[PDB]
């Protein structure tokens, strides 16, 4: 008789058929990834095309039910994801051209080689290649050569493709009643229809700036300390006042500064935490790693893994001919099928990655009772932050001494905490200006504030202003330097990594106050405390059924993203860096003083 | 006397293929002796609730009519098969009365009913105009008219086929794996009762 009952019946039908077809698609993708075979590629293509055609047909049927006669907010949340036309609002020619453009972005980015000009005799791809020379080599000239070669090649390949991509995406977003495609990316954080908890998608570009203006002194001190320390390896190439050259940061894009820790460790004579030789002397195994992770999870009060998880996951390289994608991915196939695809070695980093992926798995099992549309994170940052909680908790000396891995008489003095917090800073606060700059550049490009002839000038200007990195040689619009990154070339939103890095410290402070930890936040372990686990599970269980502001307020008491836990986490490191930079040039002006 | 001519519970429980829940089989059991203690001693049954009896009262009380109803459901709605529950199977597929006097027997059948490509043969009724009466059966495939528009037998935006298939693949989690469920109904009428427990000689 009414609209809402018809909508609820349609949603039930869509939930059942979508669970079936999504399980088929996810099983096909799993069989492709754990078993590289062209038949599996064809099967995964067929399953993905069937799911895409089904989603397009049910999106066509969803427009017949108007939203403004529906009073139930859960029905609105389930129906808004169906009523989005997506790329289908374009013509068939434009949609086919956009799909072909995205595919050739993927194939160009995947197939890059590092062959020397006038020496084409032998070279590798990026992953056995550029990662090794950019991460481990201390030489200036070969790093500059690799940087210039890769960026020049992928810039000349990807420059007009990205221009057609931004034009087509702007047309698709303007047809879909959004202002721009960057505004379409901000639609994930938009909350409407809940009074008090409303969050406009234009408020996100205010909140990100408001958090970054309080990040900025800490990043200035970190950059000053790094620039002072980098003089020891590059005496003449860098200046004490100006910004850093781009190819010295230990990563191909400057996204993570983790590889610069070995060059910039404060106290090398102190025995740092390794727990890898002690792991291999105790003769651990991947099964032992994941069993200790599951023992850590049930200490907090989370439910343990199913037997199907243990019998179906691929935790070890399967064999000779069965090649697989070794990237760490947690898989939620639906219908109670949870499994982890991540190849393991006896490594502390693999232990932390196992904690990360098992946290993603626990987050996926938490919203299993939700209907199919609401089986997702509250925003795109929550699902990545929940694993980072487990990564921060497992890295503590208290958790390592609890499991008998670390030596019991290991002393946690000042230096052994400062050098660990510096590594955590190079992992975490180092990615913040690069992430905020990249998303601001993409938002200005998608908005149309930057013309074609000013892309690279504005990009390098904002890099010098925000990140404090100068280009090694001058570049022009014939290249497209930011498109060399995976996420921008493969149409991924990148603001998830900023929000992940603030929500992880908000959640960590909330759980450590819940776990009654009287010490500092970096030494806090949220293990063995059921009262923290219930508070965590109360927001894990919601899924997309609640606004992300309300789910955030359920655990931290604040309905907006906040930056103070990140600052008070790094507070001893901040005080040590402020006492370290008494005479060095803290901060920077925009300049070309190292290289013109 | 000697005990021979037992009830064929092995015919019901150990059947090769069970029925789907929208068309559940009902078998009348009469004029035989039944060993419920043998059923209880079998550890394979993952769920054994009795709502008006104990196995001791199963052995010590004679009954007139025993109806074995058998179907396949998922693990999550095993708790739905109970007196007074509300849920999709309990509303549209198989309704138990509030004053039920019987036993509900359920065990996992993932190693028989599941197959790798999906056993879509096990159906269930998703939409119906009204809830069922207790022990009602409806094998009708009438197109569900959710809106004011007539269906005229064809598929449409508001006219849905009422039956949906379970997937039942062996990689499913617990709660989505198939569970063979046998429900026994015990009642007394104005008739000579004949079914009763075995006698210790
Ligand atoms: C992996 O792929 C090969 C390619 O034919 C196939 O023979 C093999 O059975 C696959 N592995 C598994 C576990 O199915
Ligand atoms: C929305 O619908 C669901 C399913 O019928 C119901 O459980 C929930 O209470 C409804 N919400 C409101 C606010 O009426
Ligand atoms: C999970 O934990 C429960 C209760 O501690 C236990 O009964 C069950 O066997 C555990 N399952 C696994 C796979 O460890
Ligand atoms: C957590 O509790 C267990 C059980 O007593 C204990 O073995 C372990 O040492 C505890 N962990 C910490 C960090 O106290
Ligand atoms: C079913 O099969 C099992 C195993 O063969 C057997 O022990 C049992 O007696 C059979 N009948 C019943 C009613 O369980």
């Amino acid at each position: 008789s009414t609209i809402e009952e018809q909508a609820k019946t349609f949603l039930d039908k869509f939930n059942h058929e979508a669970e079936d077809l999504f399980y088929q698609s996810s099983l096909a993708s799993w069989n492709y990834n754990t078993n590289i075979t062209e038949e599996n590629v064809q099967n995964m293509n067929n399953a993905g095309d069937k799911w895409s055609a089904f989603l397009k047909e049910q999106s066509t049927l969803a427009q017949m039910y108007p939203l403004q006669e529906i009073q139930n907010l859960t029905v609105k949340l389930q129906l808004q994801a169906l009523q989005q036309n997506g790329s289908s609002v374009l013509s068939e020619d434009k949609s086919k051209r956009l799909n072909t453009i995205l595919n050739t972005m993927s194939t160009i980015y995947s197939t890059g080689k590092v062959c020397n000009p006038d020496n084409p005799q032998e070279c590798l791809l990026l992953e056995p290649g550029l990662n090794e020379i950019m991460a481990n080599s201390l030489d200036y000239n070969e790093r500059l050569w690799a940087w210039e070669s890769w960026r020049s090649e992928v810039g000349k390949q990807l420059r007009p493709l990205y221009e057609e991509y931004v034009v087509l995406k702007n047309e698709m977003a303007r047809a879909n009643h959004y202002e721009d495609y960057g505004d379409y990316w901000r639609g994930d954080y938009e909350v409407n229809g809940v009074d008090g908890y409303d969050y406009s998608r234009g408020q996100l570009i205010e909140d990100v700036e408001h958090t970054f203006e309080e990040i900025k002194p800490l990043y200035e001190h970190l950059h000053a300390y790094v620039r002072a320390k980098l003089m020891n390896a590059y005496p003449s190439y860098i200046s004490p006042i100006g910004c850093l050259p781009a190819h010295l940061l230990g990563d191909m894009w400057g996204r993570f500064w983790t590889n610069l820790y070995s060059l910039t460790v404060p106290f090398g004579q102190k025995p740092n935490i390794d727990v890898t030789d002690a792991m291999v002397d105790q003769a651990w195994d991947a099964q032992r790693i994941f069993k200790e992770a599951e023992k850590f999870f049930v200490s907090v009060g989370l439910p343990n893994m199913t037997q199907g998880f243990w019998e179906n996951s691929m935790l070890t390289d399967p064999g000779n001919v069965q090649k697989a994608v070794c990237h760490p991915t947690a898989w939620d196939l639906g219908k109670g099928d949870f499994r982890i695809l991540m190849c393991t070695k006896v490594t502390m980093d693999d232990f932390l990655t196992a904690h990360h992926e098992m946290g993603h798995i626990q987050y996926d099992m938490a919203y299993a009772a939700q209907p199919f549309l609401l089986r997702n994170g509250a925003n795109e940052g929550f699902h990545e932050a929940v694993g980072e909680i487990m990564s921060l908790s497992a890295a503590t000396p208290k958790h390592l001494k609890s499991i008998g891995l670390l030596s019991p008489d290991f002393q946690e003095d000042n230096e052994t905490e400062i050098n660990f917090l510096l590594k955590q800073a190079l992992t975490i606060v180092g990615t913040l200006p690069f992430t905020y700059m990249l998303e601001k550049w993409r938002w200005m490009v998608f908005k149309g504030e930057i013309p074609k002839d000013q892309w690279m000038k504005k990009w390098w200007e904002m890099k010098r202003e925000i990140v404090g990195v100068v280009e090694p040689v001058p570049h022009d619009e014939t290249y497209c330097d930011p498109a060399s990154l995976f996420h921008v070339s493969n149409d991924y939103s990148f603001i998830r990594y900023y929000t992940r890095t603030l929500y992880q410290f908000q959640f960590q402070e909330a759980l450590c106050q819940a776990a009654k930890h009287e010490g500092p936040l970096h030494k806090c372990d949220i293990s063995n405390s059921t009262e923290a686990g219930q508070k965590l599970f109360n927001m894990l269980r919601l899924g997309k059924s609640e606004p992300w502001t309300l789910a955030l307020e359920n655990v931290v008491g604040a309905k907006n993203m906040n930056v103070r836990p990140l600052l008070n986490y790094f507070e001893p490191l901040f005080t040590w860096l402020k006492d370290q930079n008494k005479n060095s040039f803290v901060g920077w002006s925009t300049d070309w003083s190292p290289y013109a | 006397p000697n005990i021979t001519n037992l009830c064929p519970f092995g015919e019901v429980f150990n059947a090769t293929r069970f029925a789907s829940v929208y068309a559940w089989n009902r078998k009348r059991i009469s004029n035989c002796v039944a060993d419920y203690s043998v059923l209880y001693n079998s550890a394979s049954f993952s769920t054994f609730k009795c709502y008006g009896v104990s196995p001791t009262k199963l052995n010590d009380l004679c009954f007139t009519n025993v109806y074995a109803d058998s179907f396949v459901i998922r693990g999550d709605e095993v708790r739905q098969i109970a007196p007074g529950q509300t849920g999709k199977i309990a509303d549209y597929n198989y309704k138990l009365p509030d004053d039920f006097t019987g036993c509900v027997i359920a065990w996992n059948s993932n190693n028989l009913d599941s197959k790798v490509g999906g056993n879509y043969n096990y159906l269930y009724r998703l939409f119906r105009k009204s809830n069922l009466k207790p022990f009602e059966r409806d094998i009708s495939t009438e197109i569900y008219q959710a809106g004011s528009t007539p269906c005229n037998g064809v598929e449409g935006f508001n006219c849905y086929f009422p039956l949906q298939s379970y997937g039942f693949q062996p990689t499913y989690g617990v709660g989505y794996q198939p569970y063979r469920v046998v429900v026994l109904s015990f009642e007394l009428l104005h008739a000579p009762a004949t079914v009763c427990g075995p006698k210790k000689s």
